């Protein structure tokens, strides 16, 4: 049996209520458990037997459901509730144990456009055999961002590597970095290198290009 | 050479009721009646208006001690046993209504 | 409507040193209507009107402190969680609350009948990994193993009824929460207390029958499996008329056993 | 009833590392749930309270083995026939009781701290710190390329500046080596005055590199 | 040589409730609640 | 009002419980009939066939 968790991410402000869904491929007879995973530490058991709340868990965590449709509710969300949550199935006769994909309970914030910055490769790396082009998307909201690479107005594939930070302590913002790897030979072949950023905070896909001179 | 068939047991179990039995010990059980309370009304999710030294009728008529209650709303008004009136003596024929 | 009230001049027992009084009256004026006041003295006139809405709101007499927390059900003895389907805290409630019953305890059986070792119903305090299982004494030695099939079948059913009993499902529920005279309230609490007492009895009667069955089924499954190769040795045990290694017992308990393999071997030891 | 895990670090395919999960004094059944970097939770194995039965996921079936030494009060996750798809934080777990009974398949009310394994077969290479030059409001950084293993500690001006810092997590390249960037923000005027050095430090493959940024 | 024992089935059945099940599909079912009305009071048998 | 609501809540409880009880019996009923017919066949064929 397979567990499908929705939404993959849920944007919530403190005080608000969260509604986390877990869909099973077939009836699981209430054998479901919910876990809270904070970064670095082991998952924390919240609910078991779909509705039974674990020892010492605050009353605000409410587990429900039947058939194949189950739910996890946090009636009045505290700042300490922002984490990843996984639903879990278990059974003894047909032996089974599955975990869902997990849902991120993200801090709701106002839409903020990324501050786009393009960095050309260093002279030191250039004289090593490989050239790495870096694009910086600073302090943006929401997480959903699209970065495209254009080498002399030509889209790349499988030579780019994205890396995003966690929601900032102060303004719960996101910062992302896409790095394009090219050989010194291929970097010499072309003149202009563009980075096209698509984000809700921008009215149109904003580009930041540079020339070798 | 000898295969035995048994089940689970506990030293002391919970005594329950069925259709044919008024007292029957079982391995595990659960409560269906809420008997305990913290002893405090929670603010969330309802609008609570603590009448304090005021009655709703005193807050309605406008007793000086109840001036703070003007144009206030509530999901539930909480009336205190120690509340008193402190304005002109009055009687409300059909007060409860 | 019309309300005529005559002022009654006369001293009454002094209240806050006042022998006089004010009798309060109210009038509701509908959107079409007009309020008409006639007075030749002694009137305590209004200064305006109040907004008058439908319902949903309420009042409660309570000396319990208000605190920073979230609970859906309120009683004058403080808020209560609405997990359980019934409550005995107070007949006076405001939120989506469990029904009020006279009983302070209603134990819902969520297991099987307790028949312990100390005084087929062989209760083993040592079997803690399942509700029903096997104990063998063979060539290799002694051992105990729980049957997870009969166990999961019993767990699933208790899960089903428990969830249905405590809400936490997707419905118009089995025991819907109360929202919200003397005689009427007592009539109510007596009929609801009867309901709770009968429901628990019915529910537990089913759960005992349920669990008793699962055990009987597992004993009969073993009987039909071993067949002539064993004999019903009084109690909950069988006497297999051949030798079985830790893999032979495994084949019986895991269902992959047949009488044809150990046929001639069993026929030999039996006729002695 | 605290649980303690051991047998982490970096491991080269072909080797057979042994993962250990110890208790605090009887015995329950023990499960193993792994979490790949950046990915979700995956159940891999379990061993019975006694040890008679052992169940493995299709992912690790035939490659992993589970054993238990009640005498030592521990469970052993013997992992052989490695794949770089086993690079995960391993958590041992204890199944919780259901209606008074403790069957092997259930929820987990007790978890180990988590031990990370790294199936990689890679040289303990030191990082090559390259700068990210600020163009002519306003950002600059440090490309800390090709290093192994995890982690690297980066600080700006020996821990002088804190506000405006953004150190991205490490990305695993095709080269089987890690690489990360660290950036900062300050006015496009103050760059001419103030100088910026990214104090990069690698624990295995011991190195404490320093790199200054200059406008082009 | 091979004797099979089965039962009746329908593609889509009716979902009902029992003591242990809040949602359980069955082959056939009937209504116990009158929800519809013509929208007219009948003269017979009352005055 | 109060009396009528008290009534409708207790009658709605009755209907919800009755249908559950009735259907619980009907499922048990029909499940039995099937099990009985399989076991009847088992006792009839005996050793001449295998499950
Ligand atoms: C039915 O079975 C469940 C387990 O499936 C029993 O739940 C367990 O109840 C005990 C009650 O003592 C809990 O023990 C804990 O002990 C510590 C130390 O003394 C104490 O600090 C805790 O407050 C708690 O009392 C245990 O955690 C709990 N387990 C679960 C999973 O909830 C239940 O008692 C059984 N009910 C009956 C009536 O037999
Ligand atoms: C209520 O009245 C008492 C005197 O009867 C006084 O001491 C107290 O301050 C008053 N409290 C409030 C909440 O007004
Ligand atoms: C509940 O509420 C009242 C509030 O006046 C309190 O005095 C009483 O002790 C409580 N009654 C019960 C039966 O708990
Ligand atoms: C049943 O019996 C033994 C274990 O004792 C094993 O060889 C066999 O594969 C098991 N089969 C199943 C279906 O569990």
């Amino acid at each position: 049996i397979v567990l499908t968790q929705s939404p993959a991410t849920l944007s919530v402000s403190p005080g608000e209520r969260a509604t986390l869904s877990c869909r099973a491929s077939q009836v699981i007879s209430h054998n479901l458990a919910w876990y809270q995973q904070k970064p670095g530490q082991a998952p924390r058991l919240l609910i078991y037997g779909a509705s039974t709340r674990a020892s010492g868990i605050p009353a605000r965590f409410s587990g429900s459901g039947s058939g194949t449709d189950y739910t996890l509710t946090i009636t009045s969300l505290q700042p300490e509730d922002f984490a990843v949550y996984y639903c879990q199935h278990y059974s003894n006769w047909p032996p089974r144990l599955t975990f869902g994909g997990g849902t991120k309970v993200e801090i709701k914030r106002t839409v903020a456009a990324p501050s786009v910055f393009i960095f050309p490769p260093s002279d030191e790396q250039l004289k090593s055999g490989t050239a790495s082009v870096v694009c910086l998307l600073n302090n943006f909201y929401p997480r959903e961002a699209k970065v495209q690479w254009k080498v002399d107005n030509a889209l790349q594939s499988g030579n780019s590597q994205e890396s995003v930070t966690e929601q900032d302590s102060k303004d719960s913002t996101y910062s992302l970095s896409s790095t394009l790897t090219l050989s010194k030979a291929d970097y010499e072949k072309h003149k202009v290198y563009a980075c096209e950023v698509t984000h809700q905070g921008l009215s149109s896909p904003v580009t930041k290009s540079f020339n070798r001179g | 050479a000898t295969l035995c068939l048994g089940h689970h047991a506990v030293p002391n179990g919970t005594i329950v009721k069925t259709i044919t039995n008024d007292q029957i010990e079982v391995t595990n059980a659960t409560e269906l009646v809420q008997s305990s309370s913290t002893g405090e009304i929670c603010d969330s999710p309802h609008q609570i208006l603590d009448g304090k030294n005021c009655t709703l009728i005193d807050a309605l008529l406008g007793d000086p001690q109840c001036d703070g209650f003007q144009n206030k709303k509530w999901d539930l008004f909480v009336e205190r046993s120690k509340a008193y009136s402190n304005c002109y003596p009055y009687d409300v024929p059909d007060y409860a209504s | 409507s019309q309300q005529t009230v005559s002022p009654n001049i006369g001293s009454r027992p002094r209240v806050r040193n006042i022998p006089s009084r004010i009798s309060i009256y109210w009038t509701i004026v509908k959107p079409g209507d007009i309020l008409l006041i006639n007075s030749t003295g002694n009137l305590i006139a209004p200064r305006g009107y109040f907004k008058i809405r439908s319902g949903k709101s309420s009042i409660m007499r309570s000396d319990a402190p208000i605190g920073k927390c979230n609970s859906e059900c309120i009683t004058p003895n403080g808020s209560i969680p609405n997990d359980k389907p019934f409550q005995n805290v107070n007949r006076i409630t405001y939120g989506a609350c469990p029904r009020y019953v006279k009983q302070n305890t209603l134990k819902l059986a969520t297991g099987m009948r307790n028949v312990p070792e100390k005084q087929i119903e062989n209760g083993w305090e040592g079997m803690v990994d399942g509700w029903y299982g096997f104990r063998h004494q063979n060539s290799e030695g002694r051992g105990q193993a729980a049957d997870l099939k009969s166990t999961q079948a019993a767990i699933d059913q208790i899960n089903g009824k428990l969830n249905r009993l405590i809400g936490k499902t997707n419905e118009k529920f089995h025991q819907i929460e109360k929202e919200f005279e003397k005689y009427v309230e007592d009539t109510k609490i007596d009929l609801w207390s009867y309901n709770a007492e009968l429901l628990v009895a019915l529910e537990n009667q089913h759960t005992i029958d349920l669990t008793d069955s699962e055990m009987n089924k597992l004993f009969e499954k073993t009987k039909k499996q071993l067949r002539e190769n064993a004999e019903d040795m009084g109690n909950g045990c069988f006497k297999i008329y051949h030798k079985c290694d830790n893999a032979c017992i495994g084949s019986i308990r895991n269902g992959t056993y047949d009488h044809d393999v150990y046929r001639d071997e069993a026929l030999n030891n039996r006729f002695q | 009833v605290q649980l303690v895990e051991s047998g982490g670090g970096v491991v080269q395919p072909g080797k057979s590392p042994r993962l250990s999960c110890a208790a605090s004094g009887s015995s329950y059944a023990v499960h193993w749930v792994r979490q790949a970097p950046g990915k979700g939770l995956e159940w891999v194995t379990l061993i019975s309270y006694d040890g008679a039965n052992q169940y493995y996921a299709d992912s690790v079936k035939g490659r992993f083995t589970i054993s238990r030494d009640n005498s030592k009060n521990t469970v052993y996750l013997q992992m052989n026939s490695l794949r770089p798809e086993d690079t995960a934080v391993y958590y041992c777990a204890v199944p919780g009781p259901v209606f008074g009974i403790f069957p092997p398949w259930s929820y987990f009310d007790n978890w180990g701290q988590g031990i990370l394994v790294t199936v990689s077969s890679a040289s303990t290479k030191g990082p090559s710190v390259f700068p990210l030059a600020p163009s002519s409001t306003a950002a600059l950084g440090c490309l800390v390329k090709d290093y192994f293993p995890e982690p690297v500690t980066v600080s700006w001006n020996s821990g002088a500046l804190t506000s405006g810092v953004h150190t991205f997590p490490a990305v695993l390249q095709s080269s089987g080596l890690y690489s990360l960037s660290s950036v900062v923000t300050v006015p496009s005027s103050s760059l001419g005055t103030q100088t910026y050095i990214c104090n990069v430090n690698h624990k295995p493959s011991n190195t404490k590199v320093d790199k200054k940024v200059e406008p082009k």
